[PDB]
């Protein structure tokens, strides 16, 4: 149960300091190198910086002068720090395990790593060997590696869920929750369908959940539209089989830029 | 930023490939990751130094490297393999990463599915604030690409809608949804108020009735 949870505001303002934590769980910062990577709406993933388990950090050589990594290993929380965001730096941001190791692999078809009394060598067989003695078998089946060649791994092992961060001027606008329900006439079903219209908040994102996330099947939210008033509506919908008399539906809308959660009522619209 | 194609595409049961090219600094540099991007869904590494498959992930997966072009290709084409693919590879360090443009694959030969559609009028308590949003939700439908268009009393309303992109629900399949906004006085007002969506052709209409509510 290696687990990476991204917490930090889902909006800030231009020209401030985006500072985002993720906490570690099931496994030790001295043990694991994390990294941070983004991606902006409608963009590809952007790699941002790591700090290792010796605590050397490192980052996008073209973002470096605006980012900071720093981690407390007791706490196993790792920081990072955007100084004087723009609108350009809107974008979901993960927490990551990276694998990170300096390696030093010559010509394809020279695998094995060969340092001997006459220097460092990179070399096809696994023996080390005949060669090292020999400067006929040297010349043969190795390369003499130079000091600066170097050659550098680098991947994301476990991904975090990812924290969606806007960029905006504007203050926030908490949803104001409707219920959805067909007209009467169309109460014949065999299965009914309703549900919750999120409408005009500010900004992403909004989670929905029905009857406290027991009702799972059946659900589906729709992504949201962005009305030219600049505040968002979204909509969820469940089926269910009906009739379903004896049972109530409670759509769940969370917006943790105002911290406000709105549990509304649904009942159909009995004539 | 490492050179993908924007999209490429292939048929259910069959292979594709895509490739990921670079320079000698990053792709040539010989350790070359790829990940898949599902939307409502965290990354997921597939392919580590060339050609390793991450935990979990089907040897159908499987990649490899050419100079500076890496590669991955994917047989056995099934419908949850449509999603954004990334390569990745360090450069001058290990701790600078720098990712592909990024390819979208679409997966063809699939059936065809008709949208379901459900309209649903405005809510008493938003009627009492004076405003009414009719909502127009569609489901279950395949390719993802449909038209909405509104009615009232059986005329083309031109004004004041907004529609979603079609995007993915969990069975592989595209939903998407449409708005009307109005006011009070226009809902009372018109006779009737219909939701025209075609998909492939053909349509499908739903209608509501201000006055039997």
């Amino acid at each position: 149960q290696v687990q990476l949870r991204e917490s930090g505001p889902s909006l800030v303002k231009p020209s401030q300091t985006l500072s985002l934590t993720c906490t570690a769980s099931g496994f030790s910062l001295s043990d694991k190198a994390v990294g941070w990577v983004r991606q902006a709406p409608e963009k590809a993933l952007e790699w941002l910086g790591s700090i290792d388990t010796s605590g050397t950090t490192g980052y996008n050589s073209g973002l470096k002068s605006r980012l900071s990594i720093i981690k407390d290993n007791s706490k196993s929380q790792v920081s990072l720090s955007v100084s004087s965001v723009t609108t350009e730096d809107s974008a979901t941001y993960y927490c990551t395990i990276v694998h990170q190791e300096t390696s030093r692999r010559g010509p394809d078809g020279y695998s094995w790593i060969c340092e001997c009394s006459s220097g460092t060598y990179t070399c096809d067989a696994d023996n080390c060997g005949n060669l090292c003695p020999s400067d006929w078998q040297l010349t043969l089946h190795c390369h003499r590696l130079d000091s600066s060649t170097y050659t550098y791994d680098w991947h994301v092992e476990t991904w975090g869920q990812g924290l969606r961060v806007t960029v905006s001027s504007a203050s926030t606008t908490a949803p104001k929750v409707y219920p959805l329900s067909s007209c009467c006439g169309d109460k014949s079903s065999s299965t009914v369908t309703l549900g919750c219209l999120v409408s005009s908040y500010m900004p992403e994102p909004v989670t929905v959940t029905w009857n406290s996330g027991a009702l799972k099947s059946g659900v589906h939210t729709f992504p949201a539209v962005l009305q030219s008033s600049g505040l968002y509506s979204l909509s969820s919908m469940v089926t269910v089989p009906g009739s379903t008399s004896g049972q109530t539906f409670t759509c769940n809308v969370a917006h943790p830029a105002s911290s406000t959660k709105v549990d509304k009522a649904v009942e159909p619209k009995s004539c | 930023v490492l050179n993908q194609p924007s999209s490429v595409s292939g048929s259910l049961g069959q292979r594709v490939s895509i490739t990921c090219s670079g320079s000698s600094s990053n792709v040539g540099n010989g350790y070359v990751s790829w990940y898949q991007l599902i939307p409502g869904s965290a990354p997921r590494t597939l392919i580590y130094g060339d050609t390793s498959r991450a935990s979990g992930v089907p040897d159908r997966f499987s990649g490899s490297r050419s100079g500076n072009t890496a590669t991955l290709t994917i047989s056995s084409l099934q419908a949850e393999d449509e999603a954004d693919y990334f390569c990745a590879s360090a450069e001058d360090s290990s701790s600078n990463a720098v990712f592909g443009s990024g390819t979208t694959l679409t997966v063809l030969g699939q059936p065809k599915s008709p949208p379901s559609v459900t309209l649903f009028p405005p809510s008493t308590e938003e009627l009492n604030g004076n405003k009414a949003t009719l909502v127009c939700l569609i489901s279950d439908f395949y390719p993802g690409s449909v038209t909405v268009v509104w009615k009232a009393d059986g005329s083309t309303i031109t004004r004041n809608v907004e529609t979603t992109r079609a995007s993915k629900q969990s069975n592989s399949k595209y939903a998407a949804s449409s708005y009307l906004s109005l006011t009070s006085s226009d809902w009372k007002s018109k006779g009737s108020y219909s939701c025209e969506v075609t998909h492939e052709g053909s349509t499908v209409t739903k209608t509501v009735k201000p006055s039997e509510c």
